[PDB]
RNA sequence: GGUGAAAUUCUUGGAUUUAUUGAAGACUAACUACUGCGAAAGCAUUUGCCAAGGACGUUUUCAUUAAUCAAGAACGAAAGUUAGGGGAUCGAAGAUGAUCAGAUACCGUCGUAGUCUUAACCAUAAACUAUGCCGACUAGGGAUCGGGUGGUGUUUUUUUAAUGACCCACUCGGCACCUUACGAGAAAUCAAAGUCUUUGGGUUCUGGGGGGAGUAUGGUCGCAAGGCUGAAACUUAAAGGAAUU
């Protein structure tokens, strides 16, 4: 159900004589038998989990925590990474560019894994046949095949009904719409083909 | 176009210089005649006050006025206001810039322009990007009117220029660096070190612009303005 | 006519002939 | 003997799915099924396992990488930038 | 014994700007321009209108308290003209002859280090 | 000239008219011959043997001092390389560009130079095969080229 | 160069190839210099350094892989470590 | 027929140079082909220095001069009378 | 704000302008030249790495391994195409402002594709020096680029050694240039476009009046746009080149 391979990194419990097994998302360049140094005073190496408050600017990180003590919030998909932009000494906060392209400000005690999540470029090959899509979605959830609402009856969908296949009303649905009318574009600021820069 | 505007206010008196107070500027002790000038600022109110609105300011002056002499006219010193003391704003060194008249004057044709820059941190943690310029010269008795270089002496002098600037900046503070650029001793050091590669002329340092400022340290400021 | 405009005209005319060609062959 | 002159590996799909899609899946499948070599041993034995996993048969060391490539160009650039930053900061 | 300021005489075509500024640069005094004195929309940058515009900039500054200013005459800059406007030099003479002493004239026109592109196309402004 | 370039510069060695020279030379013919094989025993190519004997010893050229040439002496005493020296360096240069072109693929200038070197190697190999120096079935194999240079 | 020096040694002096043969040469003390590629396992490299330090020999590192070491030696296969039994007509023992 | 030995302008042995833009009509022209005139004119107009000197703080000594290099296209240079046509004998003159 | 003049458009919601910064992409002025390199296209910030190349110096080596080229192969401006990233200026289309009898043209303001880069295609140009490549000879003059040689030459560090940078003389390869016209050309002009009716150094390609026509068809390459090869029927007595008045 996930396109990113997993790596089983085991540590040593400092308080009890017992081996702890941890599940980490494998990063590119990480191999079996590799020693991973997770903590604050580690080195800037691929696979290490140093917090964002002790790394230079421009650092590429993965598995970024939104808040301290989160154990992985952002950049958990294959081929994605988070870019460090800057840090504020007073009121320690790190500024991050997310894979979406949205600026974020998080705490300096948020641990992140150095590197790029493995399995990058996964969505570059057409599924070609319906069998591949069926197998991919079976391991994820019951969301395939999807039936168009314009080909439905008026009772089974707001967009259905009529002697033809047309929506009838505007596809754009306001944000303050109750459950039932939200069938289409939700709070669509703009429509049509995205030509030119997105002004992000 | 006093009578061509159609829509003047789409929505539908007291002179503003009565609520403004003069503030006299002062300069580091590196420059002899402190005597910077005066600037306007809104009167100290309970909402925004005058110190906060005057705290961030960079005033540009000329080195000839600061030092009194006239051989520093082509160099203008930029001073940044960062703290006040009751109607006398105090500044600090922020950068140095060669005037457009001088820079375009030494830049002639039939000569080689040697340029270099260095990113160097001082003792007081002032990350500085220092620029330098140099032009090849026609030596005496020479009849060839191009006086060009072979692009290998340029690299050699560029390396010597970079290491000279690094040596004289790493191991000194911002105040010492300011007291070093005014006598133009760095130019003498370069012309002593790159005279065995190519004659060169018009050895100068272009910009000493600032990049990073350390902790405020109001203690150093009080030593600067004695 | 200019060489560019004459060549463009005959190229558009060739495109039209080939479009007519594709209908039968 | 060049059984297929242009179709190449994806002759299994036949005449279906479109020439452009067949070409794209051929371009990616060539690298997916290509044989690579261990950086820990040098023998050309690295082969693709699951998505993002590259395991071998001689050295048995498994590497995490791209879906169809043992080393993504973006990953290589990121590693180079990380090494440069580490060298700058630790000097 | 003399408070100082900055002229910032922006000289271009179809318009001219004289905007007296204090030493620091934040304060603004007498931003009058040459387009609010002429009623032709073609003499806004003419030397005859710059003198009238600068005749008021030297009086408001005197009333405010400024007696002398520095001069930084500039052009449109960027990648358009790089040359001073027709009336920029006339504006400097107007406030100099109005009793306002000047000094340290500077050229601060923005010269680009080969940035962006210049409007007009590869075949020029064919007129 | 310049088989694979547009240059036309002339620069070569101008040997003297004296076929019996340099008169002031005093060492014996056998003394220089054992010096040639001693330098050849330590992997020096015939060009370097002549270069070293010309600037360090009093041997102007090994043709008038001896009765034969350097390569001729090497073959007679059994220190002749399997492949010609000029071909050996050409193949050595060829694998250098191939090594350069296996990492930086976007270098079209190296690709053009590599083709020129490979064409030059093939032309030289044709003459050597014709003159009965290399095996008649000898060929330049890109994969085996690195092994040939040893 | 190091490649030319190794080729000269292979041509003239006595050489042995492989890891077990290198260990045997170190044990018998017939080895002077050993060259280990930068691609060998770290455990094997460390044991080779231990044997070299016990036998008072010299250690050199080939900045490549087993393929590159074999190519420099003059062999088609992969060489992880080469032990230099006799210098021969070369100078790799005295210099570098 | 051929007019000049240097066909466009001053280009023998290069084949291609980075073009420049005219300052008047924004026409794209080769850097060699462009006709360049250097302006050394003073920052002030003709005369009027004596008016400036009386209202000049410090002992004057400023007298700045603006320096600019202007590139003109063939059409604009002829139209602006900067470059004028000549006879065939005068064409060869440099 | 802009134009010859205007207008669209932006301006009490502060336009334009000024001062302190930040972000994004593009680009490599001035130095920049009858200057350099590269097979051509082409290449201008600094530093590091990788391999490559011309010239020069050489009493080093091989030895005729060479020159030109059907077929065939590599590179090949811009524009265009496929799939991502990027997308600030300019800007095929398009939307408006005008001018004009008409203006979906020139001018003004916006603006998509594109302009940048990654991987794969496109094989075109006034891709021109409209002048194929190799070799030999032939009127003089100066400047300049790279290397080399000589002159107690000048300057430079420690006045004075070296080296470096300059002056003079010479040499090899260059980008080229000035004056003449033995000689050539229809002339314009040419140090080759000369050494061709005193016709022969080696080799490749192309053209046989102007249109039809680089069109039609047949092959071939390409995702397409298009590239390569490539007619005939029919029509005309003229087109075309250089100069003179």
């Amino acid at each position: 159900g996930r396109g990113a391979p997993l790596a089983k990194v085991v540590f040593r419990d400092p308080y009890k004589y017992r081996l702890r097994e941890e599940i980490f998302i494998a990063n590119e360049g990480v191999h079996t038998g590799q020693f991973i140094y997770a903590g604050k005073k580690a080195s800037l190496n691929v696979g290490n989990v140093l917090p964002l408050g002790s790394v230079p600017e421009g650092t590429i990180v993965s598995n970024v925590e939104e808040k301290p003590g989160d154990r992985g919030a952002l950049a958990r998909a294959s081929g994605n990474y988070v870019i460090i932009i800057g840090h504020n000494p007073d009121e320690n906060k790190t500024r991050v560019r997310l894979p979406s392209g949205a600026k974020k400000v998080i705490s300096s005690d948020a641990r992140g894994v150095i590197g790029v999540i493995a399995g990058g470029g996964r969505v570059d090959k057409p599924l070609l046949k319906a069998g591949r899509a069926f197998h991919k979605y079976r391991l994820k959830r019951n969301s395939w095949p999807k039936t168009r609402g314009v080909a439905m009856n008026p009772v089974d969908h707001p967009h259905g009904g009529g002697n033809h296949q047309h929506i009838g009303k505007a596809s754009t649905i306001s944000r303050g719409a109750v459950s039932g009318q939200k069938a289409g574009l939700i709070a669509a600021r703009r429509t049509g083909l995205l030509r030119g820069s997105q002004k992000t | 176009a006093v009578g061509k505007n159609k829509r003047l206010s789409k929505g539908k008196v007291v002179d503003p210089f009565t609520r403004k107070e003069w503030f006299d500027i002062k300069a580091p002790s590196t420059f002899e005649n402190r005597n910077v000038g005066k600037t306007l600022v809104n009167k100290s109110t309970g909402l925004k006050s005058a110190s906060d609105a005057l705290k961030g300011r960079v005033v540009e002056v000329c080195l000839a006025d600061l030092q009194g002499s006239e051989d520093h006219s082509f160099r203008k010193i930029k001073l940044r206001v960062d703290e006040v003391q009751g109607k006398n704003l105090l500044t600090n060194f922020h950068g140095m810039d060669f005037t457009t008249d001088k820079l375009r004057s030494m830049v002639r044709k039939w000569q080689t322009l040697i340029e270099a820059n260095v990113t160097v941190k001082t003792s007081d943690d002032y990350v500085l990007r220092i620029f330098a310029i140099a032009f090849t010269r026609k030596q005496a008795n020479q009849v060839k009117r191009h006086s060009y270089a072979q692009s290998s002496h340029i690299r050699a002098i560029r390396k010597v220029i970079s290491e000279i600037l690094t040596k004289e900046v790493q191991g000194s503070t911002l105040a010492q660096l300011t007291s070093k650029l005014i006598p133009e001793v760095i130019n003498k050091e370069i012309e002593n070190a790159t005279k065995d590669i190519f004659p060169l002329q018009n050895i100068h340092v272009r910009k000493v612009k600032l990049l990073k400022q350390p902790k405020f340290d109001v203690g150093a400021l009080m030593a600067l303005h004695g | 006519m200019r060489a560019k405009w004459r060549k463009k005209r005959t190229r558009r005319l060739k495109r039209k002939r080939r479009k007519v060609r594709a209908r039968s062959k | 003997a060049k059984r297929t002159k242009k179709v190449g590996i994806t002759g299994k799909y036949g005449v279906r799915y479109g020439s452009s899609l067949r070409r794209q899946v051929k371009k990616l499948e060539i690298q997916q099924h290509a044989r690579y070599d261990c950086s820990f041993c040098g023998k050309k034995t690295v082969k693709r396992g699951a998505a993002g996993i590259w395991t071998c048969s001689c050295c048995k060391k498994t590497v995490a990488g791209g879906a169809y490539t043992v080393s993504t160009a973006a990953a290589a650039t990121v590693r180079s930038t990380i090494r440069r930053l580490r060298e700058m900061v630790e000097a | 014994s003399q408070v100082f300021g900055v002229a910032r005489i922006y000289a271009s075509f179809n318009d001219t700007f004289v905007h007296v500024t204090d030493l620091s640069g934040k304060e603004t005094i007498a931003r009058v321009t040459g387009g609010m004195k002429v009623k032709a929309d073609r003499d806004e940058s003419s030397p005859y209108a710059a003198m009238l515009a600068a005749q008021d900039v030297a009086a408001k500054c005197k009333e405010v308290g400024i007696t002398a200013v520095h001069v930084k005459i500039r052009a449109t800059g960027g990648t358009r003209t790089k040359t001073p406007g027709p009336g920029g030099q006339a504006a400097l003479r107007a406030l100099a002859r109005s009793g306002l002493r000047i000094g340290r004239i500077e050229d601060v026109t923005p010269v680009p280090s080969d940035s962006t592109r210049k409007k007009g196309g590869r075949r020029g402004r064919r007129l | 000239g310049r088989m694979h370039s547009a240059g036309k510069g002339i620069s070569s060695s101008a040997i003297p008219y004296s076929r019996n020279a340099p008169a002031w030379f005093k060492l014996s013919s056998e003394s220089v011959i054992e010096q040639i094989v001693k330098y050849a025993r330590k992997g020096l190519t015939p060009s370097q043997i002549g270069v070293l004997l010309r600037d360090a010893h009093g041997v102007t050229q090994a043709r008038v001092i001896t009765g034969n040439k350097i390569m001729r002496i090497l073959k007679s005493n059994g220190l002749a390389p399997e492949i010609p020296e000029d071909l050996y360096y050409l193949i050595k240069k060829a694998v250098s560009v191939r090594k350069h072109l296996e990492r930086n693929r976007k270098d079209k200038d190296a690709k053009f130079r590599l083709i020129l070197i490979e064409s030059r190697i093939h032309r030289l190999a044709r003459y050597y095969r014709t003159v009965a120096v290399l095996p008649p079935n000898w060929k330049y194999e890109s994969a085996t080229a690195s092994a040939l240079v040893n | 160069s190091i490649n030319q020096k190794l080729a000269l040694v292979i041509k003239s002096g006595k050489y042995t190839l492989g890891y077990k043969s290198t260990v045997k040469s170190l044990r018998q003390g017939k080895s002077k210099l050993i060259i280990i590629a930068a691609n060998t396992p770290v455990l094997r490299k460390s044991e080779l350094e231990y044997y070299a330090m016990l036998s008072k020999t010299k250690v050199y590192y080939f900045q490549g892989g087993n393929n590159e070491l074999g190519t420099a030696v003059g062999k088609l296969f992969r060489v992880g470590v080469v032990s230099i039994l006799e210098a021969g007509d070369s100078d790799i023992l005295t210099t570098l | 027929p051929k007019k000049r030995a240097s066909n466009g302008r001053n280009k023998k042995g290069r084949g291609h140079v980075k073009p420049v833009r005219c300052v008047n009509c924004s026409k794209s022209i080769p850097k060699d082909k462009a006709i360049k005139r250097m302006a050394i004119r003073n920052i002030v107009e003709a005369a009027a220095v004596r008016d400036l000197s009386e209202a000049s703080v410090y002992p004057e000594y400023a007298l700045p001069k603006t320096y600019n290099k202007l590139h003109y296209c063939v059409s604009c240079a002829i139209h602006a009378r900067i470059v004028r046509v000549r006879s065939r004998e005068d064409r060869k003159n440099r």
